[PDB]
């Protein structure tokens, strides 16, 4: 029945990414002093069944000027590498056990931006043309900030797999010891996935609407359901790579219970920001990475290398 | 043998869902006029995409810092050895060979 | 012209990765490992110009350890001793 | 066995009319930067199916230049089509 | 999911190439690679070498190609028609595709034909393993990390890259 | 080539799972060492594990009476000991640490 | 302030399924014992052995001490 | 020169935190005696299988029974 | 102990893949019973094609590819 | 800028020192893989629309030239699986070595290149550095030396010293005339190579000097043949007796040293009782001389001094070590039966 363990995953998650869109504007509602979608629910909890159905009724135009062969294979992705990445992710028991799999995320973190470059180019001119070009450029310069500061800690835990990374955070919430890094693990995923303070990719201010501009109701649910299938995953990751829970070979169930009451707090962070801060004006946006974020990330790497060796600490792995 | 069962499962929901959205009302009987009114709010736009350089280097500039952090990758497996000094003395070279390669270019980024 | 400095003074530039049997850090072998220490033992004090017409035996099987070139043919030729006669008797084996 | 004749027919990707030509140089330079993987994979098996255990890094060093260098020679292809806007191998000017 | 799941990848790989080994309007050139690179990193993930496979995604297919694709907006081709554009690409294709096919047809369509294509048997993966073994990180490229014995191999590559930028800080 | 017949085969293999086989496994070898180290030297010292089959039946033998020993005195603490370690994944040794004494109560003591 | 307390309870539970599904399929498919894991070729080597000796074909049925008497 | 070192720390206090950690990780591995413990532990982990040597005459040490007095003390770690 | 179980499993395995070969056919243009593809004489660990014949059904597929792609 | 130009210009020879010093096929890849990486910026310096349509016709012609080699390294990693550096153990290796390595040297074919680069590199300064790349490859061929199909390395030779000869008789630009007849002297040294491979180097050093001392002379302003006419009545006549004391010696006549390689080489190529080969080489370098005559009828015949051209100033170039070489490029014949027993 291994095929019914899968399809029990893909389906029950599409409800979260659906019902996030509701808690989008309730939480961001009371920052403003008001209430959130209310009239339709009664509580509102019934809103997203009505919204999923307005789009696919609503007619899906294509530009007369487009290349239809690319205008499909691209979105036929924004929903794969979002739903594949979930596969080897322990909670506690991952569906797959990949030996070195931690590295496998970067494989699928790196291969999504090659679905932006298609779509914005697939269609047409300068609002999605050079406007989907220069959100490529920022999306690849926030990896080098990443793979390093992912690679740092992994000196402090011994291997590339995720079954060890529950063992080492036992009674030490891995955020003490590298708290300088942890910050930069946060501003990255918020800068890379195109969210609030570095917002530019999806346009509001700097342009009209980035990269979404052409898709009518028909395809544009996918992206608007793809872009929220990354955001609740990196944030359902960070908390396996920092704030660890305590496995329990007996009541596995109490592992996940206490696990979603963390990863679900953590997420409610990209909403708790977006009410707050303004945007960066694309110069300042990269111009603050090389100069500023990076020099440290190298420097710390020269540090977490020696700290095990200089304490006879060297973590028990191959 | 069950990985590919967990991949082609995933696409086939996605490669399905394009047609049941894009295609299904696409053959609907509504008007859908062929008028060249599309390509919103930059009506005509006749040009080649000109070369704009400081767009370009931020490609190259990365690609090279990229390589060696593949070279740099097998530290945590190499922390288990016999003679370890040839590591710390050597490991710390790559980094400084990376960080140097900054400082030079750092005289000119331009507007990045 | 091949100077061979690493002979004169002390350093090792490469000389380690060179052949199929040297170290292998945890001491783990190759498959055809045992035929190296056999074949190098042959031509060393030789000047290699008579090697080709001298040793050649300890070399050939070594080339036939490596690729399994023949044993795969005498094998593929059991598929012609059986599996043309399947209907003509001796199913071979009895399962199990 | 068979996987050594594929990939090999793949490493005749050279095919040279399509190595320098015809225009859109970027197609030529492309089949070059993918002439690797015929060098890589082919050398990621022979190293692997027999346990060398040592040359195993070599596959890594076959990229680290193949990306480093082939990414250089991209640069010129800006200088050509900076002053033009079309690469078009059909620029001959320096003659003989 | 038979024993032939390797032979079915490569002959897709070998067909991965001939797409861009002719003349496809090189915004589809990429789509001749990331399939070929993908299936390529596919084949390698058998045989037991893994780490060394999963890198090609990270360092090349993921990282490199995007630069190859981040340009061809700077060299940007004209919007003449692209792909099926000019009536010429199609002529060169098939004769390649059949040339392995007609090869693959009677290479072995029978007992043997004849000699040079007859010394390759098929179907059990005769060589593809040996015996059993112990474990070190796996056995094979599990230990690919030598900052021990390898040094004069790194320090050239370590130094040869550092000059990569200086050359390119100029002509730029 | 010469291969021995089909005979001196079909011998008594210790048939147990891989969880119990690592249960004791520890008191096991440290105290025996009568054939086994010696049996290595009939392999490493001279290869071709064909010419040397003999101690193979000695080293296989030592196990037989070992598990046949333990069944007589105390199988009750053992049976319960290799249950926990058989409660599974990775077969850690740091979960059953408590019960490690109950198995080893009189084994190091009685016999 | 309260009206958002229901909004969570949809998303929250919908992530408490996929963690209890896989956990209780493995425990159910192998009958009470968590799934084995083979990282290193030695570790595998005992399962593919244990399949042979178990009762028929599977790795999850252990014989025990009385098996060999 | 200390007026300099305080007049770059009123302007760019960023990379200074990298240099401050750039060294101070290079220097220390040659100091604290905890190290070189690190090289002893890491040598003694038996990845491989020990093969017993042949004993004719000496046999310096290391009898047949392992727990008998044989060889060095690795149990300075167990107490550690 | 663990190994002294295997070496017997292959020598048992060759014999049946020989004794049940030599009784398939004895052909006049055939092969001698159990010759050597080499000249040299000692025990060299056999290739997968030696242990399992053209049998090639399933339990092979769970042997060579058994470890890779999954528990 | 000025520091690095000595960092780059140093790394070249470090690119070719790992070539001559190594045991290990990988390094002779990396070794002359980082020339095609470290040569390229030198071409540039004045950033013109030739060098950049030059070094790009150079680049991809030394890109594959390398990248085939790596295919003929990894063949005999299959067979014999022993790297190092020795005969190649398999014929598809060597035939894919030597006739894909002739690309860097370029031999009889594989030169539509040497005139397309050497011409119209805006930088004539040097362009003396294209005497390194003759010296990297040979330091393989001396090692692999006892494996060649032997019907080839002559067949690229004898189709070379011919084809590089006729190439120039039709030429005027004198960067080309050196470009041509530098395929020629690649005809003598790899025609010998299977017979007694020293008495090759002999021709290799005598070559590095003579072509060297040309350029250093061609550096004052000199470019086109008819700018070497305005030479003797303008710059200095002691220059003209020089350019006539070499260009003649370089095709060679016995009282000079240019006759030194042939005179020795044929001691070798007969005594192996091949006497029908060397005449045709010996006789073909003849019409390799008729460039130089008719080059040398430019400067001693006082041909129409340029125009009113008054250079009253003295010189400040770097003649460095030119005040030596044409006492060693000429007068050394009387000296040496050393060269066969000295480098050996
Ligand atoms: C070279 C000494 C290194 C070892 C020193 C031992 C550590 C002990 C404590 C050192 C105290 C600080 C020493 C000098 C600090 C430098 C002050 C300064 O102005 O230089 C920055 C100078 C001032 O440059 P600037 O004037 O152009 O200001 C720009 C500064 N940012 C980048 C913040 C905008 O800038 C640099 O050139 C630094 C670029 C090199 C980046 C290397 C990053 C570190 C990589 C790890 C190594
Ligand atoms: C010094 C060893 C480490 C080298 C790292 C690379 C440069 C690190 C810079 C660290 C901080 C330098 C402070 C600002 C730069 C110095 C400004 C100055 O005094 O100008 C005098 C100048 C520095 O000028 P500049 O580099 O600041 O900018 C001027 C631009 N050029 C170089 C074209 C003139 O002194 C030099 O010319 C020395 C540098 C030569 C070329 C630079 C690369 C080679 C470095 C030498 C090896
Ligand atoms: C021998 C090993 C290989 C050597 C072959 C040639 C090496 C030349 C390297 C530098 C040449 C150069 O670029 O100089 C140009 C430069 C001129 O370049 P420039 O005029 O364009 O601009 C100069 C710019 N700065 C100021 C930065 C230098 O120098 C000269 O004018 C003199 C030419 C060099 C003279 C040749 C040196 C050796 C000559 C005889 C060789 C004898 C070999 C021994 C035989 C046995
Ligand atoms: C648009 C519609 C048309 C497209 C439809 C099809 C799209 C397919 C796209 C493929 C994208 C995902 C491919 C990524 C491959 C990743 C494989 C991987 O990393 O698996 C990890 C694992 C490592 O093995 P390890 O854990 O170390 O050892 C276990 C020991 N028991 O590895 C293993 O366990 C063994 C590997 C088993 C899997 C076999 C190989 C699978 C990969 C083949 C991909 C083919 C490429 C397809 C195109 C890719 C384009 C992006
Ligand atoms: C007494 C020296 C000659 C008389 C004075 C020299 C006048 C002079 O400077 O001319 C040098 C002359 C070059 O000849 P040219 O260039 O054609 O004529 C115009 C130059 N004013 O001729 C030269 O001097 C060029 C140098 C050529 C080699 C030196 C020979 C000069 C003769 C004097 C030294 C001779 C030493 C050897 C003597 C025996 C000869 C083997
Ligand atoms: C024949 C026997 C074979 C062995 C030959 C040995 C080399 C002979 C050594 C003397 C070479 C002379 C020389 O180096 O160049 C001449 C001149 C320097 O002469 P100098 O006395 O220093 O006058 C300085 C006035 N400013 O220099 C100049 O003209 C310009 C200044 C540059 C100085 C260069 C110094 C180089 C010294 C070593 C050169 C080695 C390379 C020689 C090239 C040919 C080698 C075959």
């Amino acid at each position: 029945m291994f095929m019914i363990n899968i399809l029990m995953l893909i389906i029950p998650i599409l409800l979260a990414v659906a019902f996030l869109t509701l808690v989008e504007r309730k939480v961001l509602g009371y920052m403003q002093l008001r209430k959130g979608p209310n009239v339709v629910g009664p509580y509102g909890l019934l809103q997203p069944i009505a919204d999923a159905i307005k789009l696919f009724i609503k007619e899906p135009l294509r530009p007369a000027t487009s290349s239809a062969s690319m205008f499909i294979l691209a979105p036929i992705m924004a929903l794969g590498l979002a739903l594949t990445m979930w596969i080897p992710l322990p909670m506690p028991y991952p569906l797959i056990n990949m030996n070195l799999g931690v590295l496998f995320m970067l494989a699928m973190s790196s291969l999504a931006v090659y679905s932006i470059l298609w779509s914005g180019w697939a269609s047409n001119s300068k609002y999605a043309l050079i406007g989907a070009l220069r959100a490529v450029a920022q999306t690849i310069s926030y990896e080098v900030t990443l793979a390093i500061i992912l690679l740092s800690v992994l000196l402090m835990s011994g291997s590339f797999t995720l079954s060890t990374l529950i063992t080492t955070q036992e009674q030490m919430w891995l955020i003490l010891p590298a708290w300088p890094l942890a910050m930069m693990w946060f501003i990255s995923t918020l800068a890379e996935t195109n969210r609030a303070p570095f917002d530019l990719t999806e346009g509001e201010s700097e342009l009209v609407s980035g990269f979404n501009v052409e898709y009518a109701a028909g395809p544009f649910a996918l992206f608007f359901m793809a872009e929220y299938a990354n955001i609740i995953m990196m944030n359902i990751f960070t908390a396996i790579l920092f704030l660890g829970t305590s496995h329990n070979p007996h009541m596995p169930e109490l592992y996940t219970i206490n696990f979603t009451i963390k990863s679900l707090l953590l997420t409610m962070s990209f909403l708790w920001i977006r009410a707050s801060y303004p945007r960066f004006r694309y110069d300042q946006l990269m111009h603050l990475l090389w100069k500023n974020f990076l020099p440290l990330t190298l420097a710390l790497c020269m540090w977490h290398v020696s700290l095990p060796i200089l304490t006879s600490g060297i973590p028990p792995q191959t | 043998m069950n990985l590919m069962l967990a991949l082609l499962t995933n696409f086939t929901l996605a490669t399905l869902l394009v047609i049941i959205a894009f295609w299904l009302p696409q053959l609907n009987v509504y008007s859908e006029k062929t008028s060249p009114y599309e390509c919103g709010f930059d009506p005509m736009g006749s040009a080649r995409l000109p070369f704009s350089m400081k767009f370009f280097l931020v490609a190259i500039t990365f690609l090279l810092f990229d390589l060696e952090i593949a070279l740099l990758l097998p530290l945590p497996w190499a922390s288990q050895t016999a003679n370890l000094n040839t590591m710390l003395t050597m490991a710390l070279f790559l980094i400084i060979l990376l960080a140097v390669s900054l400082a030079y270019e750092w005289t000119q980024k331009g507007l990045e | 012209p091949f100077f061979d400095v690493q002979k004169r003074l002390g350093v090792d530039l490469d000389r380690w990765m060179t052949i199929q049997s040297a170290e292998q850090p945890h001491k783990i072998p190759s498959r055809c490992h045992a035929f190296e220490k056999e074949w190098i033992e042959c031509a060393h004090g030789i000047g290699s110009i008579r090697a080709e017409k001298e040793c050649k035996i300890e070399f050939e099987d070594f080339r036939e350890c490596l690729l399994r070139q023949k044993t795969m043919k005498r094998l593929h030729a059991i598929r012609r001793q059986r599996e043309k006669l399947i209907k003509e008797g001796k199913y071979t084996p009895p399962p199990h | 066995s068979m996987v050594y004749m594929n990939i090999m027919m793949a490493f005749t990707v050279s095919l040279v009319g399509l190595l320098m030509y015809r225009s859109h140089l970027m197609s030529s330079l492309l089949c070059l930067e993918g002439m690797m993987l015929s060098l890589f994979v082919m050398a990621a098996l022979t190293i692997l199916n027999s346990h060398f255990t040592l040359a195993s890094m070599m596959p890594i060093i076959l990229l680290v230049f193949a990306a480093c260098e082939a990414a250089l020679g991209l640069s010129l292809l800006v200088m050509v089509s900076n002053t033009y806007g079309t690469d078009y191998v059909q620029n001959l000017n320096l003659l003989q | 999911m038979m024993l032939y799941i390797v032979f079915i990848l490569s002959v897709i790989f070998v067909m991965g190439f001939v797409g861009f080994s002719s003349k496809p309007s090189p915004i589809y050139g990429g789509l001749g690679l990331i399939v070929s690179g993908g299936v390529g990193c596919g084949i390698v993930l058998n045989f037991g070498g893994s780490f060394l496979g999963l890198m090609v995604f990270l360092i090349y297919l993921g990282g490199m190609m995007v630069v190859f694709g981040y340009t061809t907006a700077m060299a940007t081709e004209q919007y003449p028609e692209i792909w099926l554009s000019n009536k010429a690409v199609l002529g060169a294709f098939v004769t390649g595709l059949l040339m392995e096919f007609f090869m693959v047809y009677y290479v072995l369509k029978d007992k043997e034909v004849e000699v040079v294509f007859e010394f390759n048997g098929l179907g059990d993966w005769v060589i593809y393993d040996t015996g059993d073994s112990g474990f070190f990180s796996e056995e094979a490229m599990g230990i690919a990390a030598l900052y021990s014995y390898g040094t004069w191999l790194v320090i050239v590559t370590g130094w040869s890259l550092l000059i990569g930028v200086v050359v390119i800080m100029e002509i730029t | 080539v010469e291969l021995p017949s089909l005979e001196d085969l079909k011998v008594q293999e210790v048939k147990v799972s891989s969880s119990v086989l690592k249960a004791a496994a520890h008191h096991y070898g440290a105290q025996c060492d009568k054939p086994n180290k010696e049996f290595m030297l009939c392999r490493w010292e001279e290869k071709d594990p064909r010419r040397c089959l003999e101690e193979g039946k000695l080293v296989n033998q030592c196990a037989l009476e070992f598990f046949r020993q333990i069944k007589r005195h105390c199988a009750e603490p053992f049976t319960e000991y290799w249950t926990c370690i058989d409660y599974s994944g990775l077969q850690l040794f740091r979960r059953c640490r408590k019960q490690q004494a109950q198995f080893d109560e009189c084994v190091l003591d009685k016999l | 302030w309260f009206e958002v307390l229901p909004g969570i309870a949809v998303m929250g539970v919908c992530l408490f399924i996929p963690g209890m599904a896989t956990a209780r399929i493995h425990r159910f498919s192998n009958g009470g014992k968590e799934k084995r894991v083979a990282h290193y070729p030695y570790q595998w080597y005992l399962m593919e052995r244990d399949r042979r000796v178990s009762g028929v074909n599977r790795s999850y049925v252990s014989k025990g001490l009385e098996n060999i008497d | 020169v200390a007026a300099f070192l305080k007049n770059v720390w009123a302007k760019e206090p960023v990379l200074v935190a990298s240099f401050a950690i750039a060294g101070l990780a290079v220097i220390l591995p040659t100091l604290s005696p905890y190290t070189k413990y690190s090289l002893m532990i890491n040598r003694a982990t038996p990845y491989n299988y020990p093969v017993p040597l042949r004993d004719d005459g000496n046999m310096p040490d290391v009898p047949s029974h392992p727990q008998d007095p044989q060889g060095p003390s690795l149990e300075w770690l167990k107490r550690l | 102990l663990l190994q002294a179980e295997k070496d017997r499993r292959v020598l048992q395995m060759l014999r049946e893949n020989l004794e049940e070969e030599a009784t398939v056919m004895k052909d006049v243009p055939g092969w001698k019973v159990g010759e050597s593809v080499f000249h040299t004489t000692r025990w060299v660990t056999p290739m997968m094609g030696e242990l399992y014949g053209l049998r090639a059904s399933e339990e092979v597929l769970s042997a060579t590819y058994g470890f890779i792609w999954y528990t | 800028n000025p520091i690095i130009f000595i960092i780059i210009l140093l790394t070249i020879m470090l690119g070719t020192i790992i070539v001559m010093i190594s045991s290990h096929w990988l390094l002779v890849w990396i070794g002359f893989e980082m020339n095609m990486l470290a040569i390229i910026p030198i071409m540039m310096k004045n950033h013109n629309p030739r060098a950049t349509e030059a070094s790009t016709k150079y680049f991809l012609t030394q890109s594959t030239a390398s990248m085939l080699l790596m295919m003929a390294v990894i063949i005999n990693l299959m067979f014999s699986g022993q790297w190092t550096v020795m005969k190649l153990f398999n014929p598809m290796a060597s035939m894919l070595m030597t006739m894909a390595l002739a690309m860097k040297l370029g031999m009889a074919p594989f030169h539509f290149w040497v005139p397309e680069v050497t011409q119209g590199i805006p930088l004539s300064s040097g362009l003396i550095l294209l005497t390194w790349q003759k010296l990297a490859p040979m330091s393989v061929l001396y090692q692999i030396f006892p494996s060649i199909n032997l019907n080839l390395i002559l067949t690229l030779s004898v189709l070379s010293i011919l084809i590089g000869g006729w190439g120039g008789l039709n030429q005027t630009q004198l960067r080309k005339i050196m470009a041509y007849s530098s395929i020629a002297h690649m005809g003598w040294m790899t025609a010998v190579l299977p017979y007694n491979p020293t008495m090759t180097l002999l021709n290799l050093i005598i070559y590095i000097i003579m072509t060297s001392t040309m350029f250093t002379m061609f550096m004052a302003n000199s470019t086109t043949t008819t700018l070497s006419l305005s030479h003797t009545w303008n710059k200095t006549p002691i220059m003209t007796v020089l350019i006539l004391a070499t260009l003649l010696s370089m095709g060679g006549l016995p009282p000079l040293s240019g006759f030194m390689p042939k005179w020795m080489i044929i001691q070798e190529m007969t005594k192996n009782n091949s006497i029908i080969l060397p005449t045709f080489m010996a006789i073909t370098a003849l019409l390799n001389l008729y460039f130089y005559m008719r080059l040398t009828y430019s400067t001693t015949l006082t041909m129409f001094p340029s125009t009113n051209n008054m250079k009253m100033k003295w010189q400040f170039p770097l003649m460095k070590k030119m005040t030596f070489l044409p006492t060693m490029v000429v007068l050394s014949t009387m000296m040496l039966p050393l060269t066969p027993m000295l480098s050996v």
